[PDB]
């Protein structure tokens, strides 16, 4: 989920 | 790493990770329709979540937390974490919601949108609750954080974090000079406003899949957040 | 008023003298589970329980001192948070299991019966393992259901606003009082007034996700009518 | 109301 990509980046 | 850090570097790191105030579109035109009012605080929303997910990664002990926790936990907590910051922003305008510097507005046109006005008042009473017993910022910014951490962990680390921000509540109130009786009623006081903002979610979330049953289109993220509550 | 002037083991035992009693249900054990007979069972025992429950609440300490108008807005806003804490509080002693009557103690598996109960159901688990950790004491449980009677409907002139909060307050007090007595330092007293109270935001969750659909399986289905003016209060 | 009637009946 797009979630996933904010929280790593 | 959350756990060997102290009362004052806890609120100093809570502090730090402060979100900024973002503006709302600055069309204005004036009164809205509940399309445009819903257009506003969504597009808003959306800006303000991409904010906290980097808030959240800076709070003590979030990202000792697994990738399915992190989500989880902001998955379950985003609209209550929106809400208690449009709560704390609103303190001294009372009786006036503020969503952002240029978008302040009063319970009336909280009936633009069908209620909506239901959700002003639980609202405006909440920040009204902050404004009687004078809450700072540094209790905000704990109550916050508590509410990211406990609002989801029940769907032992977390807890661990959570009896630290507890013992950093208190050493915030035996900063202020209350006693000890004092203490752990106004800390009862903090903690039984978190029900209410929680009741206040879940109202306004089930309006928001009732909203997307088409007024405003929403973004991916906005629906993702939501689509997580079923 | 009166409820200002007890003490903390004055309204302890004011509260353990009010608790109301263990209902059974009419489940025949001799049946099969459907859906729509579970609920009707759970209907019924609910509809039963909060006949005990208003009964109850004039026995919780400055609830009677509050208007007719004022009474009936708490119950509304809270019957469901005291009928689920009052359920977890029955099932502490029973791992994986949810102890709705004596003779009625079902597990998850059981709780998939009805559609969008699991969910719940595993909440509701959860929170009794909570308190199974914690070790929640009786004395405990009755404190944080009169502070869910009083608090959750008071966010929603009138001097009376503020009476309320001075019974929760000496309702905290309580608290301390028994976690001191049971020896807990202080540190321990704060963090262990928290947690309780931090579960209650679960609990509200938990009401607001059970209201939801019973005013969705209100369409359709068999509900008494005291349950249903008070369902109606939500939505 | 059955509610209103029960908290005083
Ligand atoms: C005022 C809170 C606001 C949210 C918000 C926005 C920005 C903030 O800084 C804080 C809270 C909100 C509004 C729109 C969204 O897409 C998401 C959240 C919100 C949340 C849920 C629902 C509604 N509108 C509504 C309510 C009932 C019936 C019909 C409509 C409004
Ligand atoms: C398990 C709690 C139970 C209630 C209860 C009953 C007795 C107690 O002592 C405590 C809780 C309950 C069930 C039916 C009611 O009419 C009222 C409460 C309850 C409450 C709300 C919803 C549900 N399940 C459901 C129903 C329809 C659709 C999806 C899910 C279950």
């Amino acid at each position: 989920k797009i979630l996933h990509r904010l929280l790593q980046d | 790493l959350a756990l060997s850090l102290t009362a004052d570097q806890m609120v100093s790191a809570l502090l730090d990770a402060e979100p900024p105030i973002l503006y709302s579109e600055y069309d204005p035109t004036r009164p809205f329709s509940e399309a445009s009012m819903m257009g506003l605080l969504t597009n808003l929303a959306d800006r303000e979540l991409v904010h906290m997910i980097n808030w959240a990664k800076r709070v003590p002990g979030f990202v000792d937390l697994t990738l399915h926790d992190q989500v989880h936990l902001l998955e379950c907590a985003w609209l209550e974490i929106l809400m208690i910051g449009l709560v704390w922003r609103s303190m001294e305008h009372p009786g006036k919601l503020l969503f952002a510097p240029n978008l302040l507005l009063d319970r009336n046109q909280g009936k633009c949108v069908e209620g909506m006005v239901e959700i002003f008042d639980m609202l405006l009473a909440t920040s009204s609750r902050f404004r009687m017993m004078n809450l700072q910022g540094e209790e905000f910014v704990c109550l916050k954080s508590i509410i990211l951490l406990n609002s989801g962990v029940y769907t032992d680390h977390i807890h661990r974090v959570l009896d630290k921000i507890t013992d950093t509540l208190i050493h915030l109130m035996a900063k202020a000079g209350l006693t000890l009786q004092q203490q752990h009623q106004r800390l009862a006081q903090l903690l039984l406003i978190l029900s209410h903002i929680r009741h206040m979610s879940n109202k306004g979330m089930e309006h928001l899949y009732s909203m997307k049953c088409n007024v405003v289109p929403l973004s991916d993220l906005l629906l993702e957040m939501l689509d997580a509550h079923r």
